């Protein structure tokens, strides 16, 4: 809910599980030998094929997308910018913020980010952007 | 297993205290301990500071990831106030 | 329709050279394989095999009772159809 | 208020929660396993982020510097296109006094216009003439799609062989030296940024000439809409004692020598968002009706191809020949507003946890076994393949003889070591193994005195004489 | 798939299809699915390598140099050691290395093994140097050597002096080894003359021996100017390299006289 | 004499009847760009061996019978030099490699299907493939530098 | 150069502090407090990181960031104080501070559990 | 050489130590005969008028003469 969403040991039930992948996706990316395979083409359709079954995947939508047919200026700006801008490019980035796009994966893909020292499983380098606030 | 840049000796002598030092070596080899060079006449190696000031991060410690592992007895404070992070080189002990 | 008679008496000639107990300067365009090129019966078997696996039609076990030689063996191949 | 900087640190924890249930929500879609609880989560967390975003539209239209400035270009060129409306219309209202000055209808209309335009404090002409426009320019979309589709069989495929960016800003060079004959860069990034919300045609017109391969400026009714409705879109005390704004006089002046490769870079980037709107809109095409093209009826597709085996049989006759009431609409278009963006929220988590769970399970498939080859015929080269490849062995070992071309040779695989050659004399099977049976008769007749005898060999364990343990396969028809 | 490898040509499907039938290969049991075992590819080794000759061996030695050498220096043991597992196919000692910690941990990061592609580069373009570059130098030594002479050469291709000289030496000596045929011995006598002066000695056994600075305790040409002078005007009047073709080796009328010159007598 | 510059050096190369595969310039190997080679053949030796063998007795390789002067040792004291140049990359003294045969093959799986699938050289153009996933075509192929124009911000006409 | 860079930025906090403003002279009371205390700011860990990340990345994301950040008015920052603040070790009392108070019981047991992992590895 | 000689004889003017250098550094880096006895004219002409022969020049005078034994040679050969 809302109130399970701050902090100070309130919703358990999902915050043990999310440290829980974070931690078993970092002892798999280390220590875990067979996934260290160059791929053949029993991957290369099969991942093509689970390409396909997760875009084939839609989102249920909610009752929001139905519909039906001396003035402000805090109200007359927000009717010009529907009108005037239907594809806004600034802010379709301000969403980026806050998804935080590939938040989980990017922490392995970039180029050289992890450090040698910091290679064991007893290391906590997945922790280093927990914030608090 | 010797770094021909770091892990050389300056002077003649011969302190027999080679099989100590790789004792040690082997001590302080871990699970990547094995990986870089081993010198033998560490325990008479003085490596300087060059940090003494700067940003003091909160949620990063003081020390490095690739530092020269210290000594038995080897201190900071060793080199004075004048001195400190001032010594571009690698210094080697020599007892009298 | 029909291979001719000048190439195939050249494509049983280099695979009977091939064997490993005959020698290359025995093996005449008319030659017997018992007699002259001095085999053994079971490896006469292991002859039609090869010419199965060169041609690659299948021979029935009739028609290969009747060639014993090189002679007869490159006139079975070229009347049959088939071939390629 | 939830997308306030200051709550940051609750956010994101909360969107790891919202990706926690679409964690399972497309894995219970994707066995269909009970998806009805996961939909009833995922529905209460999006009433949370609506009323969060509901809070949070006024928190950052509060706090959000760049919703600010989005909001102020907004409003200049919502300002600037209405200022070319009004001036258009007040060159034809010049127009209609000047021919005929009886005109009092026609100025009580357009008084009674400028109070509504007043009253919803914007230019209806400019928006019903923009709403039009992307209306005509949906249609002619739509109709090139669906002729696409029909015609040739096949889609909107993206690839090297398309107009490049380059060709792109020539082009549109090229077309506004034809419109004005005399022009600079600034003037034409002037007049993107003041159009700037205008859908453009011309990429996809010419991306589809080139896969029909004939002309559409003339032939569709669309195309000639779209272009008629381009055609009727388109003292000194007194400054002494103007205050001069500061703000402006640290920026430069437009006509300045130093700004040209900003003006360049400026058209580039223009140039670049009108081609990623054209292939995003092209491609929302592609992905909204191009999926029924291979459920389409079978009439439909051979009629077509009959049409464009027509315009092929046209093609070369061508050929030949050349040879109380306004605040509760006000309040639904908030609320229209607020599940607008709370909706494009989800839809870019849903992207992220899907490209997430496309990386895991890429994690996951790594480890299993890999296909089983199909049985085929035993590898054999026959006498005619010898007797075929014999001019190229004696070429190739004469390519092999000088070093300007030994690595010329057409046919080179290679060992370890070696460069294999062509084959002088055919590889045979039935042939060989004649000595082997030789050696397995000796060793037989060895192995039954040693059987009478009662021998073992070298100890097959590792022992000390023998550090590597050398054992025999043990066989069941070699039992004893 | 269809979208992947929409057109390419034969010569690439069937490259494709050799990386994919190479990079499947396994090592189990004959009968159980895999098509051989680790021991048969030993014994295809070993008779393999019983079956070549020198230029065979020469040949398996420069693919182990351009490709398995760079990922050697870059791979660790631990890394070998998990390929030799890989070799085996033994789920025992699969099983047996999977425990260790120390195994898991300190494999290697592909950041760090793609300095693998940088090392072949350099050392296939050793390689493009002597087999591609070298003929070509050969070729324009062997037929007018006073048109191109070996500082001509290095100077117009950017090599060095010695490495393009090493290169002829190299080229000749392969070209008689190879043919077996005895090698021309006064090649190294003629592109490394003063070589050949200044470094090849007679070395004894039980001791080690130095080298002369100079040939003679002599004064400088920089203590006074008219040594400078006559340093300077014996420089110009001199060559900076002599070959077999020059001025000095004209009185060399007859063939007979050229190989007693530079045969068996050239230290005399 | 004629033959200095690469012109008349194929002309004379085409009357001896000899093509030749090095036209010009550029097409030169130019052993003195080497940065890793000669550090590697500096401090422990020619890590060839092999290239300057007449008969098979000119090779330069480490013995068979192990220690100090064994394969492993010297291999080491090679991994530790690659080692020094990784680390001389790592702080932007050198550039970044692009990517290897062996560095795809130890890679996650999904990294080497988005290597295959975009045609990625260096891990630079993975990080814009992935960080810019509007720039590809439809088939997964990564488009050229040419084809994408970053926002100038007004800011710059201070 | 830097000593200018950094009265450029400080003439915006005594601006912010001689405002007159409730917020603009408490956000300016806390830069000043928490310059005097050493502690360092979080703007030049923005800009080592970034400064690592244009240097890490591709051609496009290279010309994104210079593109972005060429009227924004960057120090001058060394490949070597970028180098210096990557390799420094991360403290393990504030991420298990930070593990404490972003989560709770939940980052006790998984603490727990990597102190666990530690003592593992131990043997 | 028409230049040095038209500023020495016509403008009266008194060359400097660079352009000494540079007729002499010309002079040595064509392989012609003669060249160096057209150098040391140089020599002869900056010891005698009181301009500064510098050691570094001389060194550079037998580098140059060292490099331009190449082209020396090349000229020799074409003969």
């Amino acid at each position: 809910c809302f109130s399970s969403w701050n902090d100070g040991s309130e919703g358990y039930e999902w915050k043990s599980r999310a440290l829980s992948e974070k931690r078993s996706l970092a002892l798999e990316f280390l220590g875990n030998v067979n996934k260290r395979v160059s791929i053949h083409d029993a991957i290369r359709l099969k991942a093509d094929i689970n390409k396909k079954a997760i875009s084939n995947v839609s989102c249920p939508s909610f009752f929001s997308g139905i519909e039906g047919a001396h003035l402000s200026p805090s109200d007359a700006s927000l009717l010009k910018e529907e009108f005037l801008c239907d594809y806004d490019p600034s802010d379709t980035k301000r969403m980026a913020k806050w998804v935080n796009l590939r938040s989980e994966t990017s922490d392995y893909q970039s180029y050289g980010a992890i450090p040698e020292g910091e290679r064991s499983l007893w290391s906590a380098w997945y922790l280093r952007n927990i914030k608090a606030g | 297993f010797v770094d021909l840049e770091t892990g050389t000796s300056l002077y003649f002598r011969d302190t027999r205290d080679s099989a100590e030092a790789i004792a040690h070596a082997a001590d302080s080899k871990g699970i990547k301990g094995m990986d870089n060079a081993i010198d033998l006449y560490n325990e008479y190696r003085i490596v300087p500071d060059l940090y003494p000031e700067g940003f003091q991060w909160k949620h990063k410690l003081n020390t490095e990831y690739n530092q020269w592992r210290s000594n038995t007895w080897l201190t900071p404070d060793l080199i004075p106030k004048e001195h400190r992070g001032r010594f571009l080189c690698n210094f080697q002990l020599n007892i009298v | 329709y029909l291979l001719n008679k000048d190439d195939v008496l050249t494509r049983v000639l280099e695979v009977v050279k091939n064997f490993e107990k005959v020698d290359a300067s025995k093996v005449t365009p008319q030659s017997h394989f018992v007699n002259d090129l001095g085999l053994n019966s079971l490896d006469v078997v292991e002859v039609v095999f090869a010419i199965e696996q060169e041609f690659i039609l299948d021979i029935p076990d009739h028609d290969a009772e009747k060639i014993q030689s090189i002679t007869d063996a490159v006139e079975y191949i070229s009347q049959n159809p088939m071939a390629k | 208020s939830l997308f306030d900087p200051e709550n940051v640190h609750r956010l994101e924890n909360a969107m790891t929660h919202v990706k926690q249930v679409f964690a399972d929500y497309v894995h219970k879609k994707r066995e269909g396993v009970s998806t009805e609880a996961e939909r009833r989560m995922l529905a209460n967390l999006t009433a949370e982020l609506n009323l969060e975003t509901q809070k949070h539209l006024a928190n950052m239209f509060k706090y959000a510097e760049m919703r600010l400035r989005q909001v102020k270009l907004e409003e200049r060129h919502h300002q600037l296109a209405e200022i070319e409306r009004l001036r258009r219309m007040a060159q034809q209202r010049g127009g209609v006094k000047g021919r005929k000055g009886g005109s009092r209808k026609m100025s009580r209309m357009e008084r009674l216009k400028r109070v509504i335009n007043r009253a919803v404090g914007l230019d209806i002409a400019v928006a019903e003439t923009v709403l039009t426009e992307m209306q005509a320019q949906e249609e002619f979309l739509q109709f090139c799609e669906v002729f696409a589709r029909l015609t040739l069989g096949s889609g909107f495929k993206h690839t090297g062989k398309d107009e490049n960016l380059s060709a792109y800003i020539e082009s549109l060079r090229k077309l506004y030296s034809m419109d004005a004959a005399t022009l600079s860069t600034l003037d034409v990034v002037q007049y993107y940024s003041s159009k700037e919300g205008a859908h453009p045609v011309d990429w996809a017109k010419r991306w589809y000439e080139r896969a029909l391969l004939l002309p559409l400026q003339s032939t569709p009714e669309y195309q000639k809409l779209l272009q008629i409705q381009q055609r009727d879109e388109s003292v000194a005390r007194i400054k002494t004692q103007k205050v001069v704004n500061l703000v402006e006089k640290m920026f430069m002046d437009p006509k300045d020598k130093r700004l040209e490769s900003l003006h360049e870079k400026r058209l580039r980037y223009l140039a670049h968002m009108q081609m990623e709107r054209q292939i995003r809109c092209v491609r929302e095409n592609a992905k909204l009706f191009d999926g029924v093209e291979n459920m389409p009826e079978a009439a439909q597709c051979r009629e077509l191809y009959e049409k464009i085996m027509e315009k092929k049989t046209a093609q070369c006759n061508m050929t030949s020949p050349p040879e109380r009431s306004i605040a509760e609409e006000l309040r639904a278009l908030h609320q229209q507003r607020k599940e607008k963006m709370t909706m494009r929220i989800l839809g870019i988590i849903e992207n992220d946890v899907k490209t997430e769970m496309e990386w895991l399970q890429n994690m996951e498939e790594a480890e299993r076994p890999p296909l089983l080859p199909i049985p085929e015929n035993m590898s054999y080269v026959s006498a005619a393949d010898v007797q075929a490849w014999r001019e190229l062995r004696e070429d190739d070992e004469r390519k092999a003889a000088n070093p300007f071309e030994r690595r010329r040779r057409t046919f080179q695989p290679e060992l370890l070591g070696q460069a294999w050659s062509v084959p002088n004399k055919p590889l045979l099977f039935w042939g060989t193994g004649v000595s082997a049976v030789q050696q397995a008769l000796r060793h037989v007749a060895e192995d039954a005195e040693r059987k009478r005898q009662g021998l073992l060999l070298a100890p097959p364990y590792p022992c000390a004489e023998n550090p590597w343990g050398w054992r025999l396969a043990k066989d069941i028809l070699d039992d004893n | 798939a269809s979208g992947k490898d929409n057109t390419m040509s034969d010569d690439d499907v069937i490259r494709n299809i050799i990386k994919e039938r190479w990079k499947t290969l396994e090592f189990g049991d004959r009968n159980a699915g895999y098509p051989c075992t680790f021991g048969d590819y030993i014994q295809f080794l070993n008779e393999w390598f019983k079956s070549l000759d020198e230029e065979g061996m020469q040949r398996l030695r420069e693919h182990f140099d351009r490709r398995i050498r760079p990922l050697l220096a870059v791979m660790s043991p631990v890394d070998i050691l998990w390929l030799e597992a890989l070799t085996q196919n033994s789920p025992h000692n699969k099983e047996q290395l999977q425990r260790k910690i120390a195994f898991q941990t300190s494999l290697g990061t592909p950041e760090f093994f793609d300095m693998s592609k940088r090392l072949r580069y350099e050392i296939n373009e050793d390689y493009k140097v002597r087999d591609e570059l070298g003929p070509e130098l050969f070729a324009l030594w062997s037929k007018a050597p006073e048109r191109w002479p070996p500082e001509r050469l290095s100077k117009m291709y950017g090599l060095d002096f010695t490495l393009v000289r090493k290169i002829l030496v190299w080229h000749h000596f392969k070209a008689c080894y190879d043919a077996c045929v005895e090698p021309d011995w006064s090649l190294p006598k003629r592109l490394f003359a003063l070589e050949w002066i200044r470094d090849v000695r007679a070395r004894k056994h039980g001791l080690f021996y130095g080298k002369m600075r100079f040939a003679e305790q002599k004064i400088t040409f920089y203590s006074d100017r008219f040594l400078f002078r006559d340093l300077v005007n014996r420089r110009e009047a001199s060559y900076a390299n002599v070959w077999e073709m020059d001025d000095p080796y004209r009185f060399l009328q007859t063939e007979q006289d050229y190989e007693d010159y530079w045969g068996d007598n050239y230290d005399v | 004499p004629k033959g200095e510059t690469f012109e008349e050096k194929n002309e004379a190369l085409r009357m001896m009847g000899i093509t030749s595969s090095f036209q010009t310039k550029d097409l030169v190997p130019q052993p003195d760009r080497q940065k890793l080679l000669p550090l590697i053949r500096r401090e422990e030796g020619e890590i060839a061996g092999s290239l300057w063998a007449m008969d098979g007795g000119e090779l330069s390789y480490p013995k068979d019978g192990g220690g100090p002067q064994g394969w492993g040792v010297r291999l080491w004291r090679e991994r530790q030099l690659v080692k020094r140049e990784y680390q001389k990359v790592l702080d932007g003294y050198r550039p970044v490699p692009q990517l290897s045969t062996l560095g795809n093959s130890v890679r996650t799986a999904g990294d080497q299907l988005d290597i295959e699938r975009s045609g990625a050289q260096t891990p630079g153009e993975l990080s814009d493939y992935r960080n810019f996933p509007d720039n590809r075509f439809d088939g997964g192929q990564l488009k050229p530098e040419s084809e994408a124009a970053p926002a100038v911000p007004f800011s710059a006409e201070l | 150069e830097r000593l200018a860079w950094l009265r450029d930025v400080w003439a915006q906090i005594d601006a912010d502090y001689r405002s007159g403003d409730s917020a603009r002279q408490e956000t300016a009371a806390q830069e000043i407090s928490a310059a005097l205390r050493g502690e360092p700011n979080d703007y030049m860990r923005w800009v080592y990181e970034t400064k690592r990340e244009l240097r890490f990345a591709g051609p496009v994301g290279r010309r994104a960031i210079q593109e972005e950040l060429q009227a924004a008015e960057l120090p001058e920052v060394l490949d070597e104080e970028v180098n210096r603040y990557h390799d420094l070790k991360l403290n393990m009392m504030e991420i298990e501070r930070e593990v404490k108070a972003k989560y709770g019981v939940a980052g006790q047991q998984h603490w727990a559990e990597l102190q666990a992992a530690k003592d593992e590895e131990y043997i | 050489e028409k230049l040095f000689q038209e500023m020495i004889l016509k403008k009266d003017l008194s060359p400097s130590r660079r352009t000494y250098h540079c007729m002499i550094f010309m002079h040595l880096s064509s392989g012609e005969e003669g060249g160096t006895a057209r150098a040391l004219r140089y020599l002869e002409a900056m010891e005698r008028a009181g301009i500064q022969v510098r050691p570094s020049l001389l060194k550079k005078i037998v580098r140059v003469n060292n490099a331009a034994g190449y082209k020396r040679d090349m000229k020799r050969r074409a003969r």
